[PDB]
């Protein structure tokens, strides 16, 4: 978010400084050291280890899709009980960075078309359900960047 | 049977769900609960069929 | 537990509940005449399995409302492709986004129904 | 691109399967006589 070049900026997609729900305590900066050039910093040492030419900006994107998942917000429509998701690129900036399937993330999220037994089971998820799954995906993300 | 399919289907659950969404729609009713002549052969419980 | 009547209807239902768990593409038959005949229409008997099989009230539904349901990431990706220029510099909330490249494709504010999770689609949309 | 006719309805259900992914059916309707069976035997012509 800090050291963001303007082109890259806007494709791996930054909005600033608490624009991220999942990250609380706002921005907590830290001492004798300024994430900003520590941004710049690490770049270079991809470089150096031999982080290719397009692989450092795609580790950045991982990293920035994780960021992005909590904007995914739901409110109880409390009419089913069974609630869905207003906005999108809580997802899409997330899904531009995954480059999953874009219906079926959100189709996924929302009606698991599952397994109960052995075979196709489908069911809307409740508001609560949805919130919760999501989360794990958010964080499940980063780990597997890991 | 299968016609008690395509109205629960179609009728009633859509609009449910037009309710629910946000979305600007108006509910009408159908009167298209053909459960009745379904009742009159296959309803369990109530007065059965 | 079970009968023939029962069975039947839980045979039908083994069939019925899944196919509610499935899409209910519908091919329905009318019949123009009871006199087995070539040409022989009755629009009356026709309009007897019109009220029958629901169809002036399954049109009335579908008039109306979206058959099709579904969020607005089908919008944004998919089609950025399609127009390059569309999201320029900068980046806002999904619905606005997509309308960007929406009316830059003209998607008309009836076609569609942005509305809180789902894209109601109509049809062909 | 074609008409209402039957292989349309074919179609859409082996297309949208791999699309949408709803898990998809068939299911004809109407009194005897009608045309059920044979708009059934056709799908299989179709899928083969």
């Amino acid at each position: 978010i800090a050291g963001a070049s303007e082109q890259m900026r806007n494709d791996l997609l930054l909005e600033g400084f608490n624009n991220y729900t999942f990250l609380s305590n706002g921005h907590v900066p830290i001492p004798a050291q300024q994430d900003d050039e520590m941004f710049q910093e690490t770049l270079e040492a991809m470089t150096i280890m031999g982080f290719t030419e397009e692989e450092q900006t795609s580790i950045l994107r991982v990293v920035s899709s994780v960021l992005q998942l909590g904007n995914i917000v739901f409110k109880k429509e409390r009419n089913t009980d069974q609630a869905s998701m207003p906005d999108n690129t809580a997802a899409q900036k997330v899904c531009h960075l995954m480059g999953i399937n874009v219906t079926d993330f959100t189709r996924s999220i929302l009606t698991p078309r599952i397994k109960v037994g052995r075979d196709v089971v489908q069911k809307a998820q409740t508001k609560e359900q949805a919130d919760f799954a999501i989360e794990a995906l958010a964080k499940a993300k980063f780990e597997r960047l890991f | 049977k299968l016609q008690q399919l395509f109205n629960h289907t179609m009728f009633i659950l859509e609009q449910e769900e037009y309710q629910r969404e946000g979305i600007e729609w108006n509910f009408i009713d159908f009167g298209l609960d053909l459960q009745p002549c379904i009742e009159l052969i296959e309803r369990p419980t109530n007065p059965p069929g | 537990f079970r009968t023939v009547g029962q069975l039947y209807k839980e045979q039908l239902t083994k069939l019925m509940t899944t196919l509610r768990n499935t899409n209910p593409n519908f091919v329905r038959c009318i019949i123009p005449n009871h006199e087995k005949r070539a040409g022989k229409l009755d629009a009356h008997l026709v309009l007897e399995q019109l009220r029958c099989n629901g169809v002036l009230e399954g049109i009335r539904i579908c008039r109306q409302g979206f058959p099709n349901r579904i969020v607005f990431q089908e919008f944004r990706q998919r089609y950025e492709i399609l127009a390059a220029n569309a999201i320029p510099k900068g980046f806002m909330d999904g619905k606005q986004a997509c309308i960007l490249m929406i009316k830059a494709l003209e998607l008309d504010p009836n076609l569609y129904r942005i509305g809180q999770s789902k894209i109601f689609f109509r049809t062909g949309v | 691109e074609m008409p209402p006719h039957i292989y349309a309805i074919a179609d859409t259900a082996y297309r949208s399967m791999l699309q949408d992914r709803e898990d998809q059916s068939i299911l004809c309707t109407g009194e005897s006589g009608a045309g059920k069976t044979e708009n059934t035997k056709k799908v299989i012509q179709y899928l083969a």
